[PDB]
């Protein structure tokens, strides 16, 4: 009992209820998306930033330093100088990725100054070599220390006393102060794990160290120790330790290590061994068959549980810290530092607030300042008060105890 | 600081209906339109040492990844096969601007560093750029007064008067999470700050950063950041976030930990040591409850708003919102269906109207009736024991 | 596929149908009026596919056949009706009324009004479609039209009455259909379609609404529409025509924020009281109430806008005057001129000091005493340039205010024709920006015999021609016109070349500021000048005639004079004429702004230069980051006179807007520039304009809903922007003091309510977004975004106010700047 | 690691600790703040009445008790557990005074409280969990006057000055600042409203507090309306 | 898929069920940007309560990964830039399992 539209219905539903515009409406909105797709079309493509330098810096006739100097000399490690048979050298190359050959000199003016793993330049079509290079750096390895130190200081830091002296101690007097240390004969500990729920000053505290610290300090990007090419993983951490200890004092900063290597049980893992592989390196980087140096390993987890005990075991992470939801003292704390910039009333129950926050963070007490912010603001008033501090707490720490009164 | 990308949006037409004022708006539009056509074409119809220099520069330019700059002339490169050479670098170079990982490019035959190339964004990454904008205007959700209230708090106001924070000394919130029941104007708040914004949005999925390689999803999220941080301001939005960022349990196969590997790489890029730019996220879920709190930590997701299923004047702004356009009879009076205490998103108030129109087209009526929304509401809905309770 | 009933009645119809062809001629009439019952049985229902109309497309031509073999008769029209009905849904020879108007004539509503809808778009075609002839032919038409336009008054169907009569081109019938329960639905909906359609069109419709508004005695209304077109004569009829006293005050009050002032004669009831409120003689004292009632009674020195402490040799000296003056406008305390005094009026290194002067006068901005006193004060100096300064800070603190008395007259004309062009240019200009509006003959026939004599620069001469346009803005003053053009006539191609003549044709299009097509005659009259000083003066001239219009065609006429290379000034004044024909309908001016892209990317230096300007005039104190963030990324060129335009731009856009993520991007622009003065003081300039009136003054030449453009706005602005289309000489140097100018354009951005008896009434309201929900073609636009605020209150752009309670009802329906409010009688 | 050992009330933990009682002690907390003060001139309580809303009349918040007529009570945890205490005190003070003939000592009925709470899990007294509620006895006896604070595990102690609930951490410092030994009851009860104000979001005025007082002589009074006033007019 | 003029697409059972993680969700993308190439399309997916169920719990017995592949299909399905003009006919043999989402 459903009839179907028939030609006649769509012809005269499509012509009889209609406005009078509707064609035109239609056919200019067409014409608007067209030429919108025209104009794009013709002013389509901008000038993609080549890296051109302004004229006038450059210098023609430097296609005589193409054709001369022209040796787009290769990179290869002399592996093996063949004993140097006294004369007649016949050194040996590594090309990485192409091959290994036996080449010679060829108007190296040094030719005692070749030694073995010098990273000479070698030429194309014959591999003698031409120039020797520095060592290898490793750009990514290079670009993970931090250079400009961040603003955090061990005073944003609020109710976390012990655990600020703790990785005080560990991470600087050895660094700063070694006579106590010598002259008690303690060595002291050489690495600390921070841990604690989510949100309690583990990075912050990590940031104030790297503010404080006159020493290497290396931020490693977890997730740029995780690569394809099985090894790559394990080199990368490996050229980091020797960099580290190249520096003189070196502080290594392994944030969210849970991503790098927890339990070894493989299993069904056999395509994540590579992870367990460079964490495996680490660890034997860490402790292992010979001396550290003076590396002092930082390691922050919202989760130590899932870590790897052969790399919790306390001869590499040696003195884990805790991190745990602050005391109504460091509450208070917490919300003076973070309200100290804020435009409040000259009143305000800091006390109070803290208490109305139990078992709450400090990122959470930072939520509840700029929340009362925020409510102040919307009202158009310039000072937030003590109603707005509560408004905020009720707003973020929460979202009845009537058998608890 | 490349500078916001926004989303070129023509005007809008105030007069939906069908009338001569619509006409005229529209055809300014078009006649505008036309006139920029035209100006292009007779800026091309009335219209050497650089050619030359480009002819000098390889004709097929290789691109190749830096590695230890040298002297001030002779730097090693990276072929993208592997192998590296100890190659020059000519004059055009820009020089003070090379760094060692940047895609420096190659002269095809001699291998001579002769450009820069400081663009090499994923495709990845960059497909995942909003250029158009969505005709979603805020006028299109009906209630969630609160939630636009929070999400323009969030998004919108530290951008048009970032006077108000600076007075007090407050961040405002960089992170938004939007958790509700299937459909009820998450996607809708979104789509609306991307029409309404004048920063960079960039659509995600959390489906979407999971790489089959390995340390391949970290790289994407890091990549996805870095552009997003390059172009400020910019806004982050992360549909269905649970597809990455769930509980993270103690996992016994590989792809798990690298998913979670996935997720720690987020969490350092909304909250990590270094520092965050004026980036700003918005998650989008329909289960909150099976995020990890490292996640929903309110360091990295300031806000968190949620969409319950509309009470019955956010049902009525939504009949109204979806009627508004259709040839509504006057024997239709639109509170039956919202008097009904039943769970009705504005996905299935939507779906009534459209079925409600289909009912009335086949009972070859061009305008809808009251049984024909009672018959749509009827089909539409899809989806404790009796004296239990009472 | 049918169903049986429905062939049933398909079988009805062609046996009809086939009677009809059969050549009985006797039983005609029956299968006439049956085939006539069937049909408005089904069209008159509310099926939307009318079977009897569906079943009788095939004999379509058969029925014309029978139509036209039957002899005439009543049965001829009878079954012409037929066919027309029919013909409503096939077409493409427009046959509908072809066959109405040999038809019965009966009602034209017993078949549906879908037939009514039809007939009337096809009677607005067929009105396209005839010549100025065959007039008999189009009277038959104007009976369907008066049985068209009531029918859709009594079917909630207003805009398509509305759309007939003005596609027609007859918006007159109106007036004889509209009841008290539509004139708001069709006057909202004629007024909006006047921005988007041409003339002489725009005229009609504006003056149809006016009809509309005077019927139901909606004068503030009838008075905004007067207002738009620039036509004293209606206005004055209105503001006398009506008896009610407040109203008469409240449309004083819109007159003195328009330019416009009426002379009323001894015979209006309260004459001193309405024109003290047209003379804004009580908007010194309210600006001073409401900066009172926000605690911003608190002179900052510039220190505090450059804002250098946390994150002096000549020329930021005169930058620190300069936003000294901006910044502290109107309220006549200051803390680096008043109080210390003598101090920032020297050690500003000669020409500078001119403007610095000038600052006092914008401190004690519409004070008229104050200023007296103040500049009165260092109106003795031994030096000329601080008298020039105080004599041009007696014309901007009477700028704005009609005085009875005409201290700027007295003071400024002792001193016109001075034996200095120092003196003289300072008191031309002071005159041109006190009495701009006023366009009064006395002030004129001073002005207008001083841009010829031997004793003239041409920085006189185009002073004087700024003054004179200023005075007389959009009047066609015969006197001011035939000395422009005498000076322009009067100069040879060198002594022509100065860009201080860019203001000669300045004057000329100011005095024809939106006047139009009227303009041939002085572009008939100037077709004689030299080759590179007539496409400047013809394009000036023409911009400034089309002010607002928001004419395609014109729009179009610049863009063909951007596309000529010229390896070509006047195509930097084409850029600028864009921006101004397009300051008016909000969908023209985006568009704009997507052209003014394209032309900083496919254009030469010369409009490169002039897009800026654009961008500045087509917002003004409309901060929106489509504009700032086109201008910042400009902010940095390599070409100097684009920087410093965009810069100068990022100051107008956020003028009088106390913009953060202004003032951030123009201090780091600061430290960026830091070595470069030439930026720097531009930079500076435009932090004073961000901080103008410390976010209390509008530069906008736009007031009562977006939709009336105050004439003497526009002239400062265009002043000041033509200036800057040579910045490197007009302003970076000698003639700086041309800044103010915008004194014309600034006007404070406040709602301020009173009773009664002129005393404020503090009310609640809400503040919030011009945004609607649904248009339907004449419903009004609703607050969106509220926030509820107690008056006085500032209202920034896009922002409307309605009364958060009705216990008050507004005269006019316009919550901006000053309202008198009656006592609601009803409740509340 | 605290899900094997915190399950059960007789389950040690490798610490050596009962984690349930643990968690009791923290679910006093919930309660609101109760300050009692110990003076030559008596023992005074004060506790931060929590009215939710209206509509309650304030005599079914029985955050002040009286046991016997020289003894009462400030509570804070559950009320229910709190309702079992008060009975079990009033209870065996009403069976000393029948046996022995004269009024059970504060300390003796809290001992009998404390005797009462000590039997989590101990198979010959039912309850299955430790009472999550603690309480101050405040009162005279033959050694002038006493107060003595009880929590969840049973253990009892006398207190010149203690603070119970919400307020606790935050309280006892300002009870610890301020008191001294030779202090009056009128400057005891000044101190505590005092206290309270400080640790009350709400602010201090006529009702959201009790005040009660047992001096050597007059029964423990429970001050009324116009007391309260009058003391919060200059506290 | 007889009758229609249009492209006709057809995923069923677990096609886009892949052991490599972050492969269902691709092919989804894929999918749909093929579907959106060849416009109009009807995308038949026959027995989705494979690709597509009530969510479980992220843990040791849940395929996270399958519903990611949900949520792929659930974003292209209407997410931010809706489909043209794309159909979807899904084919189901027990319908109180598929997620809500769905
Ligand atoms: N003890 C504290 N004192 C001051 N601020 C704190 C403290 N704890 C947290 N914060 C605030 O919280 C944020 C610091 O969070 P942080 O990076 O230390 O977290 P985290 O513990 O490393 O968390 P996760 O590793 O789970 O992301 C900053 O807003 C900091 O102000
Ligand atoms: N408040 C609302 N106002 C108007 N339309 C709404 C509203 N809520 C939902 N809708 C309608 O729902 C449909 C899309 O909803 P939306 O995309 O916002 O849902 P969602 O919360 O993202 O859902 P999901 O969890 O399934 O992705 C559109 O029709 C939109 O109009
Ligand atoms: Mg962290
Ligand atoms: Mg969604």
């Amino acid at each position: 009992p459903i009839r179907a539209l028939d030609e006649g219905d769509i012809a005269l539903l499509k012509t009889y209820g209609q406005s009078t515009y509707s064609r035109q409406i239609k056919q200019v909105e067409d014409d608007i998306q067209q030429l919108l797709k025209k104009i794009n079309e013709l002013t389509g493509i901008k000038e993609s930033d080549t890296g051109l330098a302004p004229p006038a810096l450059w210098d023609l006739a430097a296609d005589k330093q193409t054709l001369q100097s022209e040796q787009p000399l290769q990179v290869a490690r002399c592996t093996k100088i063949i004993n140097a048979d006294s004369e007649d050298p016949k050194y040996i190359i590594n090309v990485k990725q192409f091959a290994k050959f036996v080449v010679d000199l060829s108007d190296q003016v040094a030719p005692t100054d070749i030694e073995e793993g010098m990273r000479v330049g070698v030429d194309r079509n014959k591999y003698q070599i031409h120039i020797p290079l520095p060592p290898k750096i490793d750009p990514t390895v290079t670009m993970m220390q931090v250079e400009e130190k961040p603003d955090v200081t061990y005073s944003d830091v609020g109710g976390c006393k012990e655990q600020i002296e703790k990785l005080r101690e560990v991470v600087e007097t050895p660094l700063l102060h070694p006579e106590r240390f010598v002259n008690l004969g303690i060595e002291p500990p050489k690495g600390v794990l921070l841990f604690g729920p989510p949100g309690t000053g583990k990075t912050l505290c990590a940031r104030a160290v790297a503010n404080r610290t006159d020493a290497c300090f290396i931020r490693v990007i977890g997730s740029e120790l995780v690569q394809k090419y099985v090894g790559e993983g394990a080199r990368m951490v490996r050229e980091l330790f020797e960099m580290a200890r190249t520096k003189k004092a070196c502080l290594i900063f392994f944030d969210e290590i849970d991503a790098i290597g927890g339990a070894r049980f493989d299993d069904g893992a056999g395509g994540d061994n590579e992870v367990q592989r460079t964490m495996l390196e680490l660890i034997n980087q860490l402790d292992g068959f010979d001396p550290r140096g003076n590396i002092k390993v930082l390691m922050a987890t919202n989760r130590p549980d899932t870590l790897d005990p052969a790399l919790m075991r306390p001869g590499r992470l040696d003195r884990k810290i805790e991190f745990s939801l602050p005391d109504l003292e460091g509450r208070t704390h917490i919300f003076k530092i973070h309200a100290r910039s804020m435009s409040v009333e000259r009143d305000i129950r800091f006390e109070l607030l803290a208490r109305l926050c139990p078992n709450s963070t400090g990122a959470e007490i930072r939520s509840v300042c700029t929340e009362a912010g925020m409510f102040a603001i919307r009202a158009r008033r310039k000072i937030a008060t003590e109603k707005d501090f509560l408004e905020a707490v009720n707003k973020v720490i929460k979202s009845r105890y009537m058998t608890y009164n | 600081t490349k500078g916001p990308d926004a989303a070129s949006k023509l005007p809008l037409v105030t007069p939906h209906t069908q009338c001569r004022l619509k006409l005229l708006k529209l055809e300014r539009i078009k006649d505008y339109l036309l006139m920029e056509e035209e100006f292009i074409r007779n800026q091309e119809q009335m219209k050497e040492e650089r050619s030359k220099v480009d002819d000098l520069r390889g004709t097929p330019m290789s691109v190749g990844t830096l590695e230890e700059i040298i002297d001030d002339n002779h730097a090693i490169v990276s072929t993208s096969v592997g192998s590296e050479h100890y190659v020059s670098i000519l004059s055009f170079v820009d020089k003070d601007l090379l760094e060692p990982g940047c895609s420096v490019l190659l002269n095809h035959k001699v291998h001579a560093v002769i450009g820069v190339l400081m663009d090499d964004t994923d495709p990845l990454v960059t497909v995942m750029k909003v250029e158009k904008a969505p005709q979603e205007t805020y006028a299109d959700i009906g209630g969630l007064d609160n939630q636009i209230q929070e999400i323009k708090e969030s998004v919108e106001l530290p951008l048009t008067h970032p006077e108000y924070y600076e007075e007090m000394g407050i961040k405002p919130p960089k992170g938004v999470i939007l958790y509700g029941p299937p459909g009820t104007g998450k996607t809708l708040l979104a789509k609306a700050v991307a029409n309404q914004t004048s920063a960079t949005f960039l659509r995600v999925v959390g489906s979407e950063l999971i790489q089959k390689y390995l340390g391949d999803g970290p790289k994407l999220v890091r990549e996805l950041f870095r552009v997003a941080e390059e172009h400020a301001p910019s806004i982050v939005f992360i549909d269905e976030i649970d597809a990455i960022g769930t509980k993270r349990y103690d996992s016994n196969s590989g792809g798990e930990r690298e998913i979670q590997r996935t997720m720690l790489e987020l969490l350092n890029q909304l909250d990590g040591f270094d520092s965050r730019g004026d980036v700003k996220v918005i998650m989008a879920t329909n289960r909150i409850e099976t995020l990890d709190p490292a996640l929903i930590r309110p360091g990295r997701i300031d806000r968190k708003i949620e969409f319950p299923l509309p009470d019955e004047k956010t049902k009525k702004r939504i009949f109204q919102i979806h009627t508004s356009r259709m040839t509504l009879a006057d024997d239709v009076t639109l509170d039956d269906l919202i008097m009904a205490k039943d769970d009705l998103s504005g996905a299935d108030i939507k779906a009534i109207c459209t079925e409600a129109g289909l009912m009335a087209l086949r009972e070859r009526r061009m305008k809808v009736t009251n049984e024909d929304f009672k018959k749509s509401k009827e089909n539409v809905l899809y989806k404790t024991p009796e004296g239990l309770y009472l | 596929e049918l169903s049986e009933e429905d062939k049933q009645l398909q079988d009805e119809l062609e046996m009809l149908v086939e009677r009809l062809g059969e050549k009985d001629t006797s039983l005609y009439r029956p299968a006439l009026e049956e085939l006539r019952r069937q049909i408005r049985s089904s069209t008159t229902s509310m099926t939307s596919v009318p079977k009897p109309l569906k079943f009788l497309r095939p004999h379509y031509g058969k029925l014309k056949e029978i139509y036209e073999n039957m002899a005439p008769g009543e049965n001829k029209r009878f079954a012409a009706d037929i066919i027309s009905v029919l013909a409503m849904t096939m077409s493409g020879e427009r046959e509908c009324l072809k066959y109405r108007l040999v038809g019965s004539q009966e009602e034209l509503a017993s078949w549906g009004h879908e037939y009514v809808r039809h007939l009337a778009g096809e009677v607005a075609k067929e009105w396209q479609e005839l010549d100025d002839a065959e007039k008999v032919q189009r009277e038959p038409l104007l009976t369907l039209v008066k049985e068209i336009v009531p029918y859709n008054m009594a079917h909630n169907a207003e805009h398509e009455a509305c759309d007939l009569l003005m596609e027609i081109e007859q918006v007159d019938m109106l007036e004889k259909d509209i009841d008290e329960n539509a004139y708001a639905k069709v006057c909202l909906y004629l007024t909006s379609c006047v921005n988007y359609v041409p003339e002489p069109e725009n005229s009609a419709l504006l003056r149809c609404a006016l009809g509309v508004f005077r019927k139901f005695s909606r004068f503030p209304e009838a008075l905004r529409l007067a207002l738009m077109l620039n036509d004293m004569e209606l206005v004055e009829d209105i503001f006398t025509s009506c008896k009610d006293v407040v109203v008469q005050k409240q449309m004083a009050f819109m007159l003195g924020r328009h330019g416009v002032f009426l002379e009323l004669s001894e015979d209006v009831e309260e004459y001193e009281d309405l024109t003290e409120i047209m003379s804004n003689v009580q908007l010194n004292s309210n600006f001073l109430a409401l900066a009172r009632e926000l605690d911003i009674m608190e002179p900052k020195v510039p220190d505090d806008i450059y804002k250098t402490h946390l994150e002096d040799s000549a020329r930021m000296n005169l930058a620190s005057s300069f936003v000294n003056g901006f910044v502290n406008a109107a309220f006549g305390q200051d803390k680096l001129l008043t109080d210390d005094g003598n101090k920032w009026l020297y050690k500003n290194k000669d020409h500078g000091m001119l403007s610095a002067a000038a600052s006092l006068g914008m401190i004690l901005l519409w004070d008229v005493d104050g200023g007296l006193t103040q500049i009165d004060k260092y109106l003795y100096s031994s030096e000329d340039y601080i008298k020039s300064g105080a004599l041009l800070a007696c014309g901007i603190v009477n700028s704005g205010v009609r005085n009875e008395c005409d201290p700027a007259l007295a003071l400024l004309s002792d001193y016109v024709l001075h034996n200095s062009n120092t003196m003289r240019l300072g008191s031309i200009f002071g005159l041109g920006l006190a009495y701009a509006g006023s366009n009064r003959e006395d002030v004129l026939t001073l002005l207008l015999p001083v841009m010829g004599d031997s004793k003239s620069s041409m920085e006189v001469a185009g002073v004087t021609a700024l003054a004179c346009g200023m005075i007389a803005v959009g009047s066609c003053n015969g006197d001011v016109t035939s000395t422009i053009l005498q000076t322009i006539m009067e100069k040879s191609e060198t002594e022509l070349k100065d860009t201080y003549a860019r203001w000669l044709p300045l004057g000329l299009g100011l005095n024809h500021l939106g006047k139009g097509e009227a303009i041939e005659a002085i572009l008939a009259a100037l077709e004689v000048v030299s080759e590179p000083f007539r496409s400047f003066a013809n394009t000036l001239v023409d911009v400034c005639a089309y002010a607002g219009s928001g004419n395609v065609l014109k729009v179009q006429q610049l863009l063909h004079i951007c596309s000529e290379h010229f390896d070509g000034a006047h195509q930097g004044v084409a850029v600028l004429g864009i921006a101004l024909i397009a300051m008016g309908e909000e969908i023209g001016a985006e568009m704009a702004l997507r052209t003014f892209g394209h032309l900083l990317r496919y254009g030469e230096p010369t409009l490169r230069r002039a897009v800026p300007l654009a961008l500045a005039l087509i917002s003004v104190s409309n901060p929106r980051l489509n504009i700032l963030d086109t201008l910042s990324k400009f902010s940095h060129d390599a070409d100097p006179e684009v920087s410093y335009n965009s810069i100068f731009a990022m100051g107008m856009v956020g003028s009088g807007t106390n913009n953060a993520r202004l003032a951030a991007m123009l201090r780091q622009l600061a430290q960026y520039h830091a070595k470069d003065p030439n930026n720097l003081f531009m930079v500076r300039l435009a932090q004073g304009l961000t901080h103008l009136g410390k976010g209390t003054l509008t530069l906008c030449p736009y007031h009562s809903d977006r939709q009336l453009m105050s004439q003497v706005a526009v002239a400062g602005l265009l002043t000041v922007l033509v200036s800057f289309l040579d910045v490197r000489n007009i302003i970076l140097g000698k003639s700086h003091y041309v800044l103010y100018g915008l004194v014309a354009a600034m006007q404070p951005r406040m709602l301020v309510t009173f009773d009664e008896e002129l005393r404020p009434l503090p009310v609640s309201v809400r503040v919030g977004q011009a945004v609607d929900v649904v248009g339907q073609a004449g419903k009004p636009k609703t607050i969106t975004g509220f926030q509820t605020h107690t008056t006085p209150v500032l209202l920034a752009h896009g922002e409307r106010a309605e009364l958060a309670t009705e216990e008050f009802l507004p005269v006019t329906p316009i919550l901006e700047g000053f309202v008198i409010l009656r006592k609601n009688p009803n409740y509340d | 690691t605290r899900s094997e050992y915190d399950r059960g009330v007789n389950t040690f933990s490798p610490e050596g600790r009962l984690f349930q009682v643990e968690y009791a002690i923290e679910a006093i907390k919930l309660g609101s703040t109760a300050i009692g003060i110990q003076t030559s001139e008596g023992v005074c309580l004060a506790v931060e009445k929590r009215i939710t809303s209206p509509l309650m009349e304030p005599s079914s918040i029985e955050k002040i008790v009286e046991i016997d007529a020289h003894i009462g009570c400030a509570m804070s945890g559950l009320i229910a557990d709190a309702k079992t205490l008060i009975d079990k005190a009033r209870v065996e003070t009403q069976n000393h005074w029948f046996t022995y003939n004269e009024t059970m000592t504060v300390e003796s009925v809290t001992q009998a409280v404390s005797n009462l709470a000590l039997q989590f899990g101990e198979e010959d007294a039912a309850m299955s969990r430790p009472f999550g509620v603690a309480l101050l006895f405040g009162g005279v006896d033959e050694k002038g006057p006493q107060l003595f604070h009880m929590d969840p595990s049973g253990t009892f102690v006398q207190c010149d000055a203690r603070a119970i609930g919400s307020a606790s951490e935050g309280a006892q410092s300002s009870l610890q600042e301020v008191y001294h030994k030779s202090m009056t009851l009128k400057e005891a009860i000044k101190s505590s409203l005092i206290i309270l104000k400080q640790v009350m979001e709400e602010k201090l005025n006529a009702t959201n507090i009790e005040l009660a007082t047992v001096q050597p002589g007059q029964n423990f009074h429970m001050f009324t309306k116009e007391e309260l006033e009058e003391v919060i007019k200059d506290i | 898929a007889h009758h229609t003029d249009c492209t006709f697409i057809r995923v069923s059972g677990s096609e886009l069920v892949q052991k490599f993680i972050g492969e269902g969700a691709r092919m989804v993308r894929e999918l749909f940007v093929m579907a959106r190439e060849h416009a109009p399309s009807i995308i038949f997916m026959d027995e989705i309560d494979s690709i597509g169920s009530s969510r479980l719990e992220g843990g040791s017995g849940g395929d996270s990964e399958v519903q990611r592949t949900m949520l792929e299909l659930l974003n292209q399905l209407d997410g931010f830039e809706a489909t043209k003009n794309i159909k979807v006919i899904m084919a189901t043999n027990r319908i109180d399992i598929l997620d809500s989402a769905l």
